[PDB]
Order: C-alpha cells, then structure tokens, then sequence
C-alpha cells in the first residue's frame, strides 16, 4: 500500500515520524497488509497551496 | 486537510476499504489536530497488472 | 503545462465530465497566461466505496 | 472533488489564490459540485523538475 | 522511486508488463535507485477522460 | 500522454533528473509505439523527513 498524504506546512519532523508510524499502523490493522509492504508519502504544501471551498488557506 | 490518497492493489472488499477510511481519516485528525470532518481520503484501487515493484507485476509476484 | 488531476467521484456524465475538462483548462489558462493547447487535464473517478468523507465512506452517505 | 494542480514555478501568490478560486468555480459550473467539497492542491515545479517531449524545462524545452 | 503513469485505458496485460519492466529500467539507468526500491503504478484512463488543450480525447 | 508523476526521495542532482526525463520519455514513445513530444514528466522530491517504509521514516532508515 501507498499512502499520498497532502498536509500543510508547519508540522516538525517528530510529527511527521508518528504520521507516518501511526498511518502505517492504521493500515496494517485495518486491512491486514504486512507492515513492511506500507510505503506514506507525506505532500507538504505551503498554505498559498491548499484551496478549500475556493478559498486558500493563506 | 489532510488529503490521502490510498493506493491499493485491487480485492479488497468493501468492509475493509471503510476500515482503512475510518482508520486513516480518525488517526490523521488526531495526530496533526485537524477536524475529523475536513480530511478525505481517496482510495485508488490498482489491479495486479498494472503495478509494478522493481520491474514486476504484483501478479508476477503473486499478488 | 500546467498538468490537472481531477478526482471525482463516480456518477458525473460524459457531458458533465467534457465541461469540465474545459472549463478547468480555459480557466488555468487565463488565470496563468499559459497556451491552451499545452495544458492537460485527466479526469480519475473514484466509486463511493472508495472515496472517505470525515471518516465515513461516500456509500455510508457521509 | 480534488484537483491537484501541476504548475512551473514562477506564479506569485495573488495569481495561486485566483487559479485556486477560478478552478474551485469551474468545477461548481461543470459538475454541480457544492463548493465546499472542492479541494485545489497546488503542486509547484521546478524547470528542472519538468518534462516535455523528454526535454527538460531548465534546458528550455 | 514511485512512478504513477496515466496512460489511457486498452493497453493489453503483455504491454504493461513490457512498460513496467522497461521503465523500472530506465529508472534504475538515470539515477541508480535499488531495484527493490521502484514502484511503477500504471493509471489507466478512459479516453472521456483525458483532456488534452481543452478537449477530450473521445 | 503518457504523464509520469515520478516522486523521488530529495538529494538527485540536476543532471539525475534531466537523466530520469530523457529516460522515462523515451522509454514510454518506444514500448507504447507513442510520440515522443507528447509525454510528459513532473518530478516530486520529497525530503527522508517526509518518506516512511514498514513506519520507519526514511532518515530513520
């Protein structure tokens, strides 16, 4: 499995180590892949990038 | 946000695909302080053809 | 360039898939100056089974 | 629905915000779309990050 | 490296294999990744789908 | 088409990825018996930081 993970800027890189962890744990439980197989992708945008209901989050 | 894009290769049922949703949806608000309500995630089912890991087919492999 | 994904949910019609197809290329190109002719769009449907809403799976309706 | 959005580098903020508006818009008229579920993810690339024809922008493709 | 193609729908078994394995290749030839390593996921769309300067590809 | 959205993990160089272009390009026009012009490829860097394997962060190794 691959997770594409878009999130905005602004998280250390502790959190986006226990993002990853915690992602990969929710796979394993939830559809039983092998831990190993789990590939996440964290997509950091800037807030000038992230548009949500036609507004930016800038 | 956040988005995910879950890539899967395809047979999987629908029990599990909602598990994977609520799994990633619920550890993703809590983890990053986002409201459950705004992530998505979007699961892209791939069959064993058409994905590839070090220039083999998943079916190649066996699934 | 520029380069659309646009994930949908399944349901959209073929007429409805096309306006947007057009309507997102036009639009990427005023806004940006870019040519028309050099912009892509790519339509990826995904079924309510498969696409989450809060938590909860489009099928669960909500 | 969810765009992502490929974009060379070299657009300023002010155009970002109208494509994200504009592209938020097209797909409320297209689709019907409540205007609350569309989701715009800018993606911006470097000219070395691009290929066209595989030539790369940097070259001047 | 993971490498997402979209490509449009009609390509039989025998082509993707041959894609897979030779852009899996190229991949390891340009910068050397391990093998292991390349993930190639092949998206296949619909010609409706596809919209190129504007128009469908239908 | 094709478009390849190809995600490496950051540190390639310039020459690399001009590389990868060329290669991929060409390699999608000669299996696919497709025009070469026609491809396109965008390249995603991604810092160890922000890439996980079996949970583990790429830095982490």
């Amino acid at each position: 499995p691959t997770l594409e993970v878009f999130l905005p800027a602004g998280h250390d890189d502790a959190r986006k180590a226990e993002l990853i962890a915690r992602l990969t744990g929710a796979t394993v439980d939830s559809i039983g892949a092998p831990i190993e197989s789990v590939r996440v992708l964290l997509t950091e945008l800037p807030a000038t990038h992230i548009g949500l209901g036609g507004r930016s989050a800038a | 946000m956040p988005v995910i894009v879950a890539i899967l290769i395809a047979g999987r049922t629908d029990e599990q695909k909602r598990a994977l949703i609520a799994a990633l949806s619920e550890t993703s608000a809590s983890v990053l302080d986002a409201p459950l309500q705004a992530t998505r995630v979007m699961i892209k089912d791939i069959p064993n053809t058409d994905f590839g890991i070090g220039g083999q087919t998943a079916r190649a492999l066996g699934r």
